[PDB]
Formats: structure tokens, C-alpha cells, sequence
């Protein structure tokens, strides 16, 4: 199903995290899509950790479950966290 | 919708 990728990222004051999000779509079936990482920013906070990958899947940020919610709720979460942020993602080969 | 964050 894939491996977990788990990265801290600390926020520096007046910028981004650095990546961008899509997904998190109701489907016919009543479940959201999921939420993946579409972009990274070259330079950026993100691309200078490097763990993360456009594609990845998010599973966790820090204790929320990205499973089966909202785009907006993704993009809360994210926006909501000023210093250090947690983000649990799995990526296929 | 795509969204930087
Ligand atoms: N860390
Ligand atoms: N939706």
C-alpha cells in the first residue's frame, strides 16, 4: 500500500510551508478523494527538508486524519499551524 | 482546486 513518509516542518515567520494540495472531492460513493501533494516550491521550506514529493498522499497531520475529509479542511489544518507541523503521507513506487 | 499552503 505503500511506504509512510513523516516529516516536521517548522514554519519560518512570514512564509509558507511550501507545497500545494489537491483532492478532497465528495465522490459518488459519498467519501472525499484524497489529498495530495501537487506541487512543491522550489526553495521553499518543504523542498529544503526534502522528504516530501508532489504526489504523495496525505494520511496525517500531526493527530488529524486526512483520510475521507474535505479539501478545506486539509488546507485548515495546514494554515493553522504557526512554527513546527507534522505531515504523515505515503507514497507508491 | 489546488491550494499552496
Ligand atoms: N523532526
Ligand atoms: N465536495
Amino acid at each position: 500500500a505503500g511506504s509512510t513518509i513523516i516529516t516536521s516542518l517548522q514554519r519560518k515567520e512570514g512564509h509558507s510551508l511550501g507545497f500545494s494540495i489537491t483532492g478532497g472531492f465528495k465522490q459518488a460513493d459519498g467519501q472525499y478523494s484524497g489529498i495530495y501533494i501537487s506541487k512543491i516550491a522550489k526553495d521553499s521550506i518543504a523542498a529544503v527538508d526534502g522528504k516530501l514529493s508532489a504526489g504523495d498522499i496525505l494520511l496525517k497531520i500531526n493527530d488529524e486524519s486526512m483520510t475521507n475529509v474535505p479539501h478545506s479542511r486539509a488546507v485548515q489544518m495546514l494554515r493553522s499551524e504557526g512554527k513546527i507541523i507534522t505531515i504523515v503521507a505515503s507514497r507508491q513506487q | 482546486p489546488e491550494t499552496s499552503v
